[PDB]
């Protein structure tokens, strides 16, 4: 559904990302953690703490699966078929956790693409994200 | 709720804000981001495109005497309910603002404060100023309650 | 996206409402407009008391609108088109508005459907309701 | 919010309701229609399908529960926070529920209401009972603020 406006928008804030997208993701999930404590009993199985290697991993893994939306944004039910089924069916998350990480991610780019984070790029990226949470709270029971 | 560690941490995060280049940015960013929180601010001219907006002089007056709102928020952590009683009453009573919205520009100050202050606006930091807009936002909503 | 699994409860459920429709949105629209007050401001061209014709004949219009976008399930997008961009550009209407109205529709309905209202047919008529206030919303540049 | 008129007439309606009966489905749906909720229930047994969660033992006996809270709610309207300060504590600081699902319950709850009472829950009724609704959410979610 989103407009070809917001998608070379998009293309362009992720493509200046570029290979900083793992440590960009590790940062947002720290970020929503320390913002909103409720999302932490998610991940009892972690260690939590500053710089650990669990965070640090899990963000490379949410950065890979957000590059792989960007590049599928004609058809992200589609691409994001296993991990609609793991976080809607299998792990139940709450969706306003997925506007607490949206909102994670939008400080995170900002903080690192200033420049390029315009008011424009801004609305586009808040709905892809949007639209990425939908998708994964899409296949529920 | 803050501790006495996050209150003294963001009170003194605040006091560095050049509050004059943020406000009428996060208030911007606002009318452009979220199109629907146009409908309150029709007397202010010119909104139809994005740099019509973020280059509105009313918007940006009116961006800073919300920020100079946070700054006396920054004063009184503890009461917030009262310190932004009439606000409320104007918000709530008077314009009939979804308290969602609340939400939205508090989260939207926290994103340009971001684009600004880059690394220097740490997890830690940034948590607690959410919790300050948390705290602003359910003040701003209590004649709702 | 709305599942092709609902369409079956949403058309069973909206075609007991029949000769119904106008008396239904009329009550939903008094029912948004009592439980909450924020809704009112839409409308100050309205008187908005209880039997008020104004009410009566846009709770017929609304009603008519979602008998349309039941006939039209496999494009909500399309059926409402215009309506898309009444709401999301003259009107600026919030979007939690939808979901307001939404809750009005289904009390409505659970109070004069009982029988009908069932645990899976709510669900339904709540993805349905959702898929309407998203194309609604769609249109905010 | 609840004038004195809000609360008699809340009150006159509530005493009709059974909650054995309103409490079951109204959990029950929530787990349903929003099936996110049910991650907190992973020990009430099998949640599979709509007529297994209805069906079930544990959620019709948590149900009650639920609705004796309300209940409660129900005699104590000017002081909700106090009477639900040990529901926030283990909602809140125990089980980190986001508050949002608080206000969805009371909607459930309402929804359930209608379909019991039909033309007797009026729109003037039902809209003093979303203020009380709005009232537990708000109460439950303190521990929060
Ligand atoms: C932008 C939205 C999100 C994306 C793109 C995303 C992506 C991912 C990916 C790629 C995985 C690993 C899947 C695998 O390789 O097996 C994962 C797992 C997981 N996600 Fe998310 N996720 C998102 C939102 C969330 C949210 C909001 C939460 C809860 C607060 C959450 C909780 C989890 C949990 C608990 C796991 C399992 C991790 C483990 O057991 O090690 N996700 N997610
Ligand atoms: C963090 C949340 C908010 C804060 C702290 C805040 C702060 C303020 C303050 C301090 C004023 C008074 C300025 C004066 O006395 O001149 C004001 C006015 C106003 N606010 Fe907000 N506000 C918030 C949210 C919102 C939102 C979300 C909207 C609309 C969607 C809104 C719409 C307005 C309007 C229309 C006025 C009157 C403007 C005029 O005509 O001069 N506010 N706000
Ligand atoms: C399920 C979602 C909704 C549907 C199906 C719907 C349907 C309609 C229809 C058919 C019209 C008449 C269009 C015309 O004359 O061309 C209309 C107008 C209007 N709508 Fe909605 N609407 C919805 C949601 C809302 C909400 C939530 C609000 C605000 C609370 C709202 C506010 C208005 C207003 C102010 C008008 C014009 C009033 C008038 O002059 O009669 N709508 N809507
Ligand atoms: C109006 C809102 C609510 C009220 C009045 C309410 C009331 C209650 C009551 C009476 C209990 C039993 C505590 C005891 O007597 O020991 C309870 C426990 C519990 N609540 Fe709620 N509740 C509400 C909302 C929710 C929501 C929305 C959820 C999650 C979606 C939730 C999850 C739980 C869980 C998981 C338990 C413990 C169940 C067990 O393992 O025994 N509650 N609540």
């Amino acid at each position: 559904v989103l407009s070809a406006a917001d998608k070379s928008n998009i293309q362009a804030a992720w493509g200046k990302v570029g290979g900083h997208a793992a440590d960009y993701g590790a940062e947002a999930l720290e970020r929503m953690f320390l913002s909103f404590p409720t999302t932490k009993t998610y991940f009892p199985h972690f260690d939590l703490s500053h710089g650990s290697a669990q965070v640090k991993g899990h963000g490379a893994k949410v950065a890979n699966a957000l590059t792989k939306a960007v590049g599928h944004l004609d058809d992200l039910p589609g691409a994001l078929s296993e991990l609609s089924d793991l976080h809607a069916h299998k792990l139940r998350v709450d969706p306003v956790n997925f506007k607490l990480l949206s909102h994670s991610l939008l400080v995170t780019l900002a903080s690192h693409l200033p420049n390029d984070f315009t008011p424009a790029v801004h609305a586009s990226l808040d709905k892809f994200l949007a639209s990425v949470s939908t998708v994964l709270t899409s296949k529920y029971r | 709720m803050l501790t006495a560690e996050e209150k003294a941490a963001v009170t003194a995060f605040w006091g560095k804000v050049h509050v004059d280049e943020v406000g009428g940015e996060a208030l911007g960013r606002l009318l452009v981001v979220y199109p629907w929180t146009q409908r309150f601010f029709e007397s202010f001219g010119d909104l139809s495109t994005a740099d019509a907006v973020m280059n509105n002089p009313k918007v940006k007056a009116h961006g800073k005497k919300v920020l100079d709102s946070f700054s006396n928020g920054m004063k009184h952590l503890d009461d917030l309910k009262g310190t932004f009683a009439a606000l409320s009453e104007l918000h709530c009573d008077k314009l009939h603002v979804d308290p969602e919205n609340f939400k939205l520009l508090g989260n939207v100050l926290v994103v340009v404060l971001a684009r600004h202050f880059g690394k220097e606006f740490t997890p830690v930091l940034q948590a607690d100023f959410q919790k300050v807009v948390a705290g602003v936002a359910n003040a701003l909503a209590h004649r709702y309650h």
